[PDB]
C-alpha cells in the first residue's frame, strides 16, 4: 500500500479528539454535535443562537486561543429545509490547529454579526448579503460588493441560472449603455457525465 | 528559526557622528549610486530587432491549429468526439456523419480562436493523434467574423506547413 | 413561525415604515433630475416611484415586509448620492425595448408557443 | 397666527393636486370612508402642507389627521 | 421565416439595403435595423472610415459593406441581386463642384431604379419632401418633385414618403440656427410671418419605414409625415434662444461647405403645408412627436445646467 | 491636380509614423503589454512612446476582461480622444470573452461597445503577436483623405 497512497499519521487524531471532547462539555447550551475529520480536522456544529457567544469563548482562554480568523464562506442546500450554511474557519496561533464551526440557518431568519468578536468579518459579511441573501443585522455597514448595481437576484445561490437575466449592449440611438434580454450565439451545451454503479461502498447511503 | 534587520544602533562617538555629518552635508551618498550605478550605460543594448530578428521558442509551444494527414490523405480526424469533449473553454464543435465508403468522418468542425483558450487539452487527448496546435503565431485579422474556423480554413492552414510540425513530434514525443 | 423578527412586529410599524420611506424618494426625485443632467419630465420620477411602491400589494407577512425595506433603504444611499453615472439610474424607465403584445392574436402570429 | 392664516392655506391645496377630490374643500372630508384614495396617497397629501407655511409631521400625526378638521387643528395649537 | 425574439442575434426574415446611410438619416435607420435582425447590406461611395462609428450596429454577420460610385450601372446590380425590400434615402443640399445636381435626384434615384425593378427586388421606397411643388420654387426644393413625377413612372409600387421639416440629434435643420451667433439673428427674410413648417422628432419617421419596411399592402400607395400641433410661430427662432441662453472632410480644412448664399436662405422659409388627404401617417403608425419637450436634449450650450424653461 | 495624392504620402505617413497608446490594464494580458517596453522587445523607440493621458492619445488598447461595471467607463474614455483614433484589442478575452464568455457579470466580447479596428488571439498574445498586430495597423494606413474632397 505504501509507495503511492498517503502514508497517514496517528498522534494528531489522538488529540483533537479529546480537545474537541470537552467543547461539547463546558457550553452544551449551544454545541449540537462535533467530530473529527478523517485528515485531523474537526466540525463543530452548533445552534444558530451561539455565534457571538460561542467565538468569544474560541476568543480568549489559556487552554483555546483562536484568535486568527481565515476563512468565513457559505454552501446553499436545497432539500436541507434551512437552505443555507455558514462555516467560520479559525487558527489557533499557539496550538497549531484549525477547528471549524458550522451554523445553518435560512434566508427569513437573520444571523447576529460577528463583527465586535473580529474585526476581519467586516467585509465577509458584507459580501454574503449580495450573494446568497442571508441577512446580517446589527452590521456597522451593509451594502454591495463583488456585484454590479443591477443585478437583483444574489446568483451564487442555486436558483440563478448561469447567464444572468440581463445581457449589455450599447447603442447610438442616443447616448447610454443600454440592457436587453439575454440572447446568446451558443447554446452553452449541458454535458451528462454522471456514470453509474456506485463506486464507493464504504459511503453507502441507509438500505431504505 | 529567524533573522532580524533593522536593527540597529548608531554608535555615537565622534569619529563616527562625522561620517554621518559628512553625509548628509556634502551629499557623500546618493552621489555614490545614482551619480554612478546608472552609468553605467556602456553595456551593450538588448534589443531584438523585430521585423526581421526574432526570439527563442521551444518543441513544446502552442497556437494556430492543423489537422494533419498521413501519408495519401486520410484526414487523421476520425471523429471520434474528444477533443471536443474535454475542452474548457468549449471552443470545439464537431458534427459526424457516415462516409460514402461507410468509413466515417467529420462535416463541420469548426475552433472558435476567440474561445479557445489554448490548454493544450486537445493536442492531448486525441488518440489517432490528429489535432496539434501548430507553432505559427500568424494571425491578427480585422473582422471577428473570420477567427471563427470551419473545417476547410484548418486543413490548409495545417498543411502550409507540415514541414515544421511534423519535425517538432519527433522531438517531443518521447517524453510524454 | 418562531424566528425573531427583523424591524417590525406586526403589519402596522412596518406600514408605518414603507409610508415612511416614501417621502425620502418622494421630496428626493428631483434634486438628481438636475444633477445627473438628465432631462425628464420631473412628474414621471414622481410616477415611477408611486408606481413601484403600489407593486408587492399583496404581501402577507412581516420579515417580508421588513425584508423589502432593507433594499429599499439602501438605493436612498446611491441615488441620494452619485454612486451611479446616469446609466444606472435610467434603466429603470426602458426606452429602447420594443413592445411585448401581451395580447392573444398579436402573438399568434409572431413566436411559437409562450 | 390667525385662524384665517390656516384656513386659507390649507383649503386650496386640496383641491391643487390633479387627483380625486372635486371641491370637497369642506373642511371635514374623512378620506375612504367618504371620498377615497389609496393609503399611500394620503400619504402625499400631508407633505405639501410643511414645505407650505413651515411644518413637520415627525410623528404618527399624519396617521390619524384624516380631515381637514384634525390638520387645520393640529397646526393650529401648533403655531398658535 | 421569423424566428424566435427581436432582441438582436435573430433573423426575422426580411434582408434589406439601404443606399447612402452614413449621413445624419441613414445612419439612424440602419440603426433600427441592427436590433430586430436583418441582413442590411449598407454601401457607401468614398468613405473607408467613416463608416466605421456604425459597426457595432448589427450583430455579428449582420451588416455587410461593398463598394460603389453610381453613374456606373453596374454597382447598382452587384448587390441589389439578392433583396428583399430597398428603401433609397440618397442626395443632399447644395450642388457640388463635380456631381452638377440636376439629375442626382434624377438620374440617380432611376439609376437605381434601374434592375432593382427588373432583378425582382419589391417593397422599393424612395424619398420626397413635404414642401417640394412643381410649381416654379425652389431651386433646390425643385428637382425633388421632379422624382415623384419621373421616377413614379417605374416600379409602379413605391410607398414613396413624403416627411416636414425633421429635428434630430446631429441633424443641421434646427442647427443652422443658434450657430448664428453672429451680427445677429436675421429671420427671413426679417419676417415673423410664415414660420413655421411641421417638426417632426427624427424618430417617428425612421420609425415609419420600418413599420412600413413589412407593413403590409401599402405598395404604389404614397403616404406624407404629420407633423406635430400645429403649425407654429416665429418664436421657434426666439425658442432657439429661448433656451440656448444665447464625414470625409479634410485633414485641415474644408474650401467652401458654407450657408450657401442661394437655396439656403430661401428653402427654409418656403413653408407651404399641403394636401392633409394623404393618410399618411397615423394609419402607419402609431407615432407623433411634440416639440416643447425634446428640445432641451439636442441643445445644450455654454450653461449647461440651468433650464428653468 | 496631382499635388493631393502626393501630399497624402505626407498626412499619411505622420500619423502611422507617432501612435501614442493608451493601454488598459484589467486582467493577466497586462503584464505581456509591460514586458513589450521593457528593453527585450522594446516597443518605444521604434516609434511608439507609451502612455499618455486619455486627452493626448490616438490608438487606446483593451486588454483584459470587460465586466458589467467598467463598461459604462470605458465607452466614455473611448469618446474624449481625439480625431484619428483606432481601437486595437488584445487578448482572447476582448474577441468575445475568453471563457467567461457564458458567465453572468462579463459583456460578451467588447466589440458590442466600441467599433474595434484589430484584434489579437491568445491568453496572453505572446508579446510578439501584439507587435506583429501593430505592423498590421502600421500597415492599415494606407488610406487616403484625397477622394472625398477630390472626387465627390
Ligand atoms: N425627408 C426630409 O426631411 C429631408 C430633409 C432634408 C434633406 N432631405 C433629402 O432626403 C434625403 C435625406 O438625406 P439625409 O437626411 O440623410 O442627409 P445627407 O447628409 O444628405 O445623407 C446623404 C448621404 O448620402 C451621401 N451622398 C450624397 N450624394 C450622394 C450621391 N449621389 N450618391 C450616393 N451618396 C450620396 C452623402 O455623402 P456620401 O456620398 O459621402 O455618402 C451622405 O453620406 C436626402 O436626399 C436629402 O437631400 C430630406
Ligand atoms: S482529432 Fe482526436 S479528437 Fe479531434 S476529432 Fe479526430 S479523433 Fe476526435
Ligand atoms: S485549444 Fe485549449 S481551448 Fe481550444 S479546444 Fe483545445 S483545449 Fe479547448
Ligand atoms: S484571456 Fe487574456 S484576458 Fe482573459 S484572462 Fe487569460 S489573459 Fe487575462
Amino acid at each position: 500500500t505504501r509507495p503511492t497512497v498517503r502514508p497517514r499519521n496517528d498522534v494528531a487524531h489522538k488529540q483533537l479528539s479529546a480537545f474537541g471532547e470537552y467543547v461539547a462539555e463546558i457550553l452544551p447550551k449551544y454545541v449540537q454535535q462535533v467530530q473529527v475529520s478523517c485528515f485531523n480536522e474537526l466540525e463543530i456544529c452548533i445552534h444558530p443562537d451561539g455565534v457571538i457567544p460561542v467565538l468569544t469563548f474560541l476568543r480568549d482562554h489559556s487552554n483555546a486561543q483562536f484568535k486568527s480568523l481565515a476563512d468565513l464562506t457559505a454552501v446553499d442546500i436545497p432539500t436541507r429545509q434551512n437552505r443555507f450554511e455558514i462555516v467560520y474557519n479559525l487558527l489557533s496561533l499557539r496550538f497549531n490547529s484549525r477547528i471549524r464551526v458550522k451554523t445553518y440557518t435560512d434566508e427569513l431568519t437573520p444571523i447576529e454579526s460577528s463583527v465586535p468578536v473580529y474585526k476581519a468579518a467586516n467585509w465577509y459579511e458584507r459580501e454574503i448579503w449580495d450573494m446568497f441573501g442571508v441577512f446580517f443585522a446589527n452590521h456597522p455597514d451593509l451594502r454591495r460588493i463583488l456585484t454590479d448595481y443591477g443585478f437583483e437576484g444574489h446568483p451564487f445561490r442555486k436558483d440563478f441560472p448561469l447567464s444572468g437575466y440581463v445581457e449589455l449592449r450599447y447603442d447610438d440611438e442616443v447616448k447610454r449603455v443600454v440592457a436587453e434580454p439575454v440572447e446568446l450565439a451558443q447554446e452553452f451545451r449541458k454535458f451528462d457525465l454522471n456514470s453509474p454503479w456506485e463506486a464507493f461502498p464504504a459511503y453507502r447511503q441507509p438500505p431504505e | 528559526t529567524y533573522k532580524y534587520v533593522n536593527l540597529r544602533e548608531p554608535s555615537m562617538d565622534m569619529k563616527s557622528v562625522t561620517d554621518r555629518a559628512a553625509q548628509t552635508l556634502l551629499w557623500t551618498e546618493l552621489i555614490r549610486g545614482l551619480g554612478m550605478t546608472l552609468s553605467y550605460l556602456f553595456r551593450e543594448p538588448a534589443t531584438i530587432n523585430y521585423p526581421f530578428e526574432k526570439g527563442p521558442l521551444s518543441p513544446r509551444f502552442r497556437g494556430e491549429h492543423a489537422l494533419r494527414r498521413y501519408p495519401s490523405g486520410e484526414e487523421r480526424c476520425i471523429a471520434c468526439k474528444l477533443c471536443e469533449a474535454v475542452c474548457p473553454a468549449q471552443a470545439i464543435t464537431i458534427e459526424a456523419e457516415p462516409r460514402a465508403d461507410g468509413s466515417r468522418r467529420t462535416t463541420r468542425y469548426d475552433i472558435d480562436m476567440t474561445k479557445c483558450i489554448y490548454c493544450g487539452f486537445c493536442q492531448e487527448a486525441c488518440p489517432v493523434d490528429a489535432i496539434v496546435e501548430g507553432p505559427n503565431f500568424e494571425f491578427s485579422t480585422e473582422t471577428h467574423e473570420e477567427l471563427l474556423y470551419n473545417k476547410e480554413k484548418l486543413l490548409n492552414n495545417g498543411d502550409k506547413w507540415e514541414a515544421e510540425i511534423a519535425a517538432n513530434i519527433q522531438a517531443d514525443y518521447l517524453y510524454r | 413561525t418562531s424566528v425573531k423578527p427583523i424591524f417590525s412586529r406586526d403589519m402596522n410599524e412596518a406600514k408605518r415604515r414603507v409610508r415612511e420611506l416614501y417621502r425620502a424618494w418622494y421630496r428626493e426625485v428631483p434634486n438628481t433630475v438636475h444633477l445627473f443632467q438628465l432631462d425628464i419630465s420631473v412628474k414621471q420620477g414622481r410616477d415611477k416611484v408611486r408606481e413601484m411602491f403600489k407593486k408587492n400589494a399583496h404581501i402577507t407577512d412581516p420579515r417580508v415586509v421588513d425584508l423589502l425595506v432593507i433594499k429599499g433603504k439602501m438605493e436612498l444611499e446611491e441615488t441620494i448620492k452619485v454612486w451611479k453615472q446616469r446609466t444606472h439610474v435610467m434603466r429603470f424607465f426602458h426606452e429602447t425595448e420594443a413592445p411585448r403584445p401581451k395580447d392573444f392574436l398579436s402573438k399568434f402570429y409572431v413566436g411559437h408557443d409562450p | 397666527l390667525t385662524l384665517e392664516g390656516i384656513k386659507d392655506r390649507v383649503l386650496y391645496v386640496l383641491k391643487l393636486y390633479d387627483k380625486i377630490d372635486p371641491e370637497k374643500l369642506s373642511v371635514n372630508s374623512h378620506f375612504m370612508k367618504d371620498l377615497g384614495l389609496d393609503s399611500l396617497d394620503q400619504v402625499e397629501i400631508i407633505m405639501a402642507m410643511e414645505d407650505e407655511f413651515g411644518f413637520e409631521i415627525p410623528d404618527i400625526d399624519a396617521e390619524k389627521l384624516m380631515c381637514p378638521q384634525e390638520i387645520v387643528d393640529y397646526i393650529a395649537d401648533k403655531k398658535d | 421565416i421569423p424566428h424566435g425574439k427581436g432582441g438582436r442575434s435573430s433573423v426575422s426574415g426580411i434582408v434589406a439595403t439601404v443606399f447612402g446611410a452614413t449621413g445624419f438619416l441613414g445612419r439612424y435607420v440602419v440603426n433600427h435595423l441592427g436590433r430586430m435582425g436583418s441582413q442590411v447590406i449598407v454601401p457607401h461611395r468614398c468613405e473607408p472610415y467613416d463608416t466605421m462609428h456604425l459597426r457595432p450596429m448589427g450583430d455579428l454577420g449582420q451588416i455587410i459593406f461593398m463598394d460603389w460610385n453610381g453613374r456606373d450601372k453596374d454597382s447598382i446590380r452587384r448587390a441589389v441581386e439578392h433583396s428583399s425590400v430597398v428603401i433609397n434615402l440618397v442626395g443632399r443640399e447644395w450642388e457640388t463642384q463635380n456631381f452638377d445636381f440636376e439629375d442626382v435626384f434624377v438620374k440617380i434615384p432611376q439609376a437605381i431604379a434601374q434592375v432593382s425593378k427588373e432583378a425582382g427586388v419589391e417593397k422599393f421606397i424612395h424619398i420626397s419632401h413635404l414642401n417640394a411643388d412643381i410649381k416654379s420654387s425652389s431651386k433646390y426644393l425643385r428637382s425633388k418633385a421632379v422624382g415623384e413625377k419621373e421616377v413614379r413612372e417605374t416600379f409602379p409600387e413605391a410607398t414613396i414618403i413624403k416627411p416636414a421639416e425633421i429635428f434630430g440629434r446631429e441633424d443641421r435643420f434646427l442647427n443652422y440656427f443658434a450657430n448664428i451667433r453672429w451680427f445677429g439673428g436675421v429671420p427671413l427674410i426679417s419676417l415673423g410671418k410664415k414660420t413655421v413648417k411641421q417638426p417632426v422628432y427624427i424618430v417617428d419617421v425612421t420609425k415609419g419605414i420600418i413599420n412600413a419596411i413589412k407593413d403590409p399592402d401599402a405598395r404604389g400607395k404614397t403616404f406624407a409625415f404629420v407633423g406635430p400641433s400645429r403649425y407654429l410661430l416665429f418664436d421657434l427662432v426666439q425658442y432657439v434662444f429661448a433656451v440656448a441662453h444665447r464625414i470625409g472632410r479634410l485633414f485641415e480644412i474644408s474650401p467652401f461647405e458654407p450657408w450657401t448664399t442661394r437655396d439656403k436662405v430661401e428653402r427654409i422659409h418656403t413653408t407651404d403645408k399641403i394636401l392633409p388627404h394623404l393618410p399618411g401617417l397615423e394609419d402607419l403608425g402609431v407615432e407623433a412627436t411634440p416639440l416643447e419637450l425634446k428640445a432641451i436634449e439636442v441643445l445644450r450650450r455654454h450653461r449647461t445646467y440651468r433650464w428653468l424653461s | 491636380e496631382y499635388v493631393v495624392a502626393k501630399l497624402d504620402d505626407l498626412i499619411n505617413w505622420a500619423r502611422r509614423s507617432s501612435l501614442w497608446p493608451m493601454t488598459f490594464g484589467l486582467a493577466c494580458c497586462a503584464v505581456e503589454m509591460m514586458h513589450m517596453a521593457a528593453p527585450r522587445y522594446d516597443m518605444d523607440r521604434f516609434g511608439v512612446v507609451f502612455r499618455a493621458s486619455p486627452r493626448q492619445s490616438d490608438v487606446m488598447i483593451v486588454a483584459g476582461t470587460l465586466t458589467n461595471k467598467m463598461a459604462p467607463a470605458l465607452r466614455k474614455v473611448y469618446d474624449q480622444m481625439p480625431e484619428p483614433r483606432y481601437v486595437v484589442s488584445m487578448g482572447s478575452c476582448a474577441n468575445g470573452g475568453g471563457y467567461y464568455h457564458y458567465s453572468y457579470s462579463v459583456v460578451r466580447g467588447c466589440d458590442r461597445i466600441v467599433p474595434v479596428d484589430i484584434y489579437v488571439p491568445g491568453c496572453p498574445p505572446t508579446a510578439e503577436a501584439l507587435l506583429y498586430g501593430i505592423l498590421q495597423l502600421q500597415k492599415k494606413i494606407k488610406r487616403e483623405k484625397r477622394l472625398r474632397i477630390w472626387y465627390r
